[PDB]
């Protein structure tokens, strides 16, 4: 829709993408620590 | 609203950057 809503949406999208990545990093860090010695 | 969302974004970016560092540190 409008300029302002497009801004809000884009920010909401970046936030959702960031939490997904953050969750992936945590899991990847655990697996590697399980792998470790 | 936008201000709140930007704040939240900044926090998650900081948290991301910590985690990437933490991944780096497991190897080294």
């Amino acid at each position: 829709g409008s300029e302002g809503k497009r801004l809000t949406d884009q920010l909401r999208w970046k936030i959702m993408s960031l939490k997904m990545r953050i969750e992936q990093l945590k899991q990847t860090i655990s697996k590697l620590n399980e792998e470790m010695k | 609203e936008a201000a709140a969302l930007r704040a939240e974004l900044r926090d998650l970016e900081l948290e991301e950057a910590r985690l990437v560092q933490e991944l780096e540190d497991v190897d080294r």
